[PDB]
């Protein structure tokens, strides 16, 4: 993977094969420890946040103990954050998604722009949503989690292996 | 140039930025202007914490994404975010927007604050964009257009100097 | 030649197109979305300002035919599509935007169902309008429109989103962000309209006194789909719900007041010659009509209150044949519109001159002189 020098992680994250993160990569994966996936582009600006502290203060039992995952082809872009996502196979998060606590993002997840996650909501498979049309369901089959979002995902992924040379090459 | 570099000037490959005569360069932004071009003008005016990166450089076998596409003495706003557009010149642009996907804004084109537009995205000349989709707030007037990016560049030059250090 | 400017009107939308236009080219409400004000300030208004209308006027039908059409009205004639009991003064002033104001050449003011004559081609009719927040019935005597035969009534889907307002307070279970009985204060009623396209389907007449039941002394809530709105706001809607707000049309207890007794007393005022006609001359119009399941319940339940003891002897047996929309039922009317603007340039006669309003300052209407 590209471990950028710019790429600010933190805490234990035993990251997963090409999860290229790029520049001002900012994260946070120590109080959970979230392991990355295969074929993902972290890019800039972004936030991956790990068990939501005291702030909030969780009085409901705190004894967690439990690690953020990720997935395969699940590339988030600039100025969304990551706030614990349990992605899945080609998840993408374009920009300025304000990620939320328990979204189980499953495939075929094309987390448009300021399209704010449901917090405790099961995030199924097949499902684009609209932009200013929050939790719309629309394109079932369109954005299907498999051989068509996730296929566009796949060619998406394309500039991204192009870039993951390229920007191993420039570093 | 004119834009006064400012004191917390910082980038990450910011190779494609134009010393754009009369204008004000602000901080708090970004710039990826190593990875594909920007057409940048003088006379312009763009504000702090915004969000400027190229889209790609036609990444496909054919015609991918392109770098960018923008004008001179355009009234930019700040928090906007910058990607697959084609802007034009002296346009007002909106405060916490985004850019379509393969946006095309022409001269003159006004922009809402916080709007967005869906894939393939297409805006005419003096024509005012709005909503979270691909939409049109009407027209901008041209006395307008011309009367902005002449105070534009001057409060940018007026307020350019403001320890940008 | 030319083609002149049809515009559809009332209670809830305005659409429009040229003379003989085939198609919805947009569909426009009753309404104006006020610059600077949040939401869009209706026209629809009564004893109010006219002054203030007189503004929304100029500026709405300047856009409007900018909307619709994309060119200025000043070449041809105009169809108003208008309809009775609107303000004939308002109605001046449209007639002062017109001509005063946008010296358009000349105008003419027909009522819905006549177009819906036009659309059936038909000479006698029996023709009921779904209108928004009313009901009009208007019957036809071989083209000449019945006057002191007629249906005009409150009873259109203003009151029926007043009652899902009602719903609303009493079947609320809108999630955290479970319950929530109408927590949130106001509701969209358009929004709760297109709610209604996408989800108020209509059931039986055997299913209406289920609903009958469910009054006094419950059966088959199902087709039901919840509705989530965003912002966490999932609620569930029985289908007997929505259903209940159609059936609750035909409340007749103690005031005998309903839409078929609306129908079938104006047929009562009506002769001989006009009861058997407007018996095969029938036709329904109004865009509240096309539900899912109610126009043949309605039927049904039309051809049940004929058994009603004094409509057996006085009409009883006539064969109720009821004429069928080629289009859209609400779009039909504009259709009409379309149809009489379309090969009728010779009727320009019958059309209010500009020449007469500059010379008069006013149109007197069905009265003297
Ligand atoms: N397909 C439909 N199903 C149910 N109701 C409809 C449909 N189309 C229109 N309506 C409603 O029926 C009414 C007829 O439309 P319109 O001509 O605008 O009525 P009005 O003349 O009272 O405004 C409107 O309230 C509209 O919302």
């Amino acid at each position: 993977a590209v471990v950028c020098v710019e790429s600010e992680i933190r805490g234990d994250v035993t990251i997963g094969p090409r999860t290229v993160i790029h520049p001002k990569a900012r994260i946070i994966a120590e109080a959970g420890p979230i392991v990355i996936g295969e074929g993902n582009l972290i890019e800039e600006q972004a936030l991956i946040i790990n068990a939501h502290p005291d702030n909030i203060t969780p009085d409901a039992e705190d004894s967690e103990p439990k690690p953020m995952i990720i997935g395969t082809n699940n590339v988030f872009e600039v100025g969304c954050y990551s706030q614990a996502m349990k992605m899945g196979d080609n998840n993408v998060i374009e920009s300025k998604a304000y990620v939320g606590r328990n979204v189980i993002l499953t495939s075929g997840c094309i987390i448009g722009a300021c399209c704010n996650l449901n917090t405790f909501e099961v995030i199924p498979e097949n499902t684009v949503i609209y932009g200013a049309d929050c939790l719309r369901r629309v394109q079932t089959e369109r954005p299907q989690p498999q051989t068509l979002q996730l296929d566009f995902l796949m060619k998406i992924l394309p500039n991204y292996h192009h870039l993951k040379k390229t920007m191993k090459g420039s570093s | 140039s004119g834009n006064k570099v400012s004191r917390q000037s910082v980038l990450c490959g910011s190779q494609n930025i134009v010393l754009n005569g009369k204008t004000i360069v602000m901080n708090d932004c970004i710039i990826r202007g190593d990875l594909a071009n920007v057409r940048v003008g003088r006379h312009c005016v763009v504000k702090s914490r915004s969000v400027i990166r190229p889209p790609f450089k036609k990444f496909s076998k054919g015609v991918a994404f392109f770098p960018l596409h923008i004008g001179d003495h355009v009234f930019i706003e700040e928090d906007c975010v910058v990607n697959a557009a084609q802007i034009g010149s002296y346009v007002h642009v909106g405060k916490n927007c985004v850019i379509g996907r393969r946006c095309v804004l022409k001269d003159c084109c006004k922009i809402l604050d916080n709007t967005v537009l869906p894939p393939e995205t297409v805006v005419p000349p003096f024509t005012v964009f709005s909503g979270c989709p691909g939409l049109f707030s009407g027209e901008l007037p041209e006395c307008t257009q011309e009367l902005m990016i002449d105070v534009t560049k001057s409060y940018y030059q007026k307020f350019l100097p403001l320890t940008q250090v | 030649e030319k083609t002149a400017v049809v515009i559809d009107l009332g209670e809830a939308f305005t659409k429009c197109g040229f003379a003989g236009e085939t198609g919805p080219r947009c569909i426009i409400p009753s309404v104006i979305k006020k610059a600077g004000m949040p939401k869009p300030i209706k026209v629809v208004q009564y004893n109010i300002n006219t002054e203030e209308l007189y503004s929304y006027l100029k500026e709405f039908i300047h856009i409007l035919y900018f909307r619709h059409l994309l060119v200025n009205p000043r070449d041809r004639r105009v169809v108003v599509i208008e309809s009775v009991l609107c303000p004939s003064h308002f109605r001046e002033t449209l007639t002062r935007v017109l001509f005063k104001y946008f010296e358009v050449p000349s105008v003419l003011l027909a009522p819905s169902h006549l177009m819906a004559l036009l659309t059936l081609g038909i000479n006698s009719a029996m023709v009921l309008d779904c209108g928004y927040r009313e009901s009009l019935v208007l019957p036809i005597y071989e083209g000449i429109p019945v006057l002191n035969c007629w249906g005009a009534l409150p009873l259109g889907g203003k009151a029926l989103h007043k009652e899902l307002e009602t719903q609303l307070l009493e079947q609320c279970t809108v999630d955290t962000g479970q319950s929530l009985p109408s927590v949130m204060g106001s509701i969209p009623e358009g929004v709760l309209e297109d709610i209604k396209v996408r989800t108020c389907f209509v059931s039986d007449l055997t299913r209406g006194l289920k609903i009958q039941a469910a009054k006094f002394n419950r059966p088959s809530p199902p087709p039901n789909v919840d509705y989530p709105l965003d912002g966490e706001k999932i609620l569930h809607v029985l289908g007997s719900i929505r259903d209940s707000v159609v059936e609750i049309l035909f409340e007749q207890d103690n005031e005998e007041k309903s839409v078929a007794t609306l129908i079938l007393d104006s047929l009562m005022q009506c002769p001989i010659d006009t009861r058997k006609q407007l018996a095969e001359n029938l036709v329904i119009i109004g865009g509240t009509s096309m539900l899912p399941g109610f126009l043949h319940r309605l039927l049904a339940e039309i051809r049940y209150l004929v058994e009603k003891p004094k409509y057996k002897k006085t009409l009883g047996t006539k064969t109720f044949r009821i004429h069928t929309p080629p289009a859209k039922a609400n779009c039909v009317a504009w259709l009409g519109g379309a149809i009489f603007g379309a090969l009728q340039d010779i009727l320009g006669s019958r059309s209010v001159s500009k020449e007469y309003y500059n010379q008069t300052g006013r149109i007197p209407d069905w009265c003297s002189l």
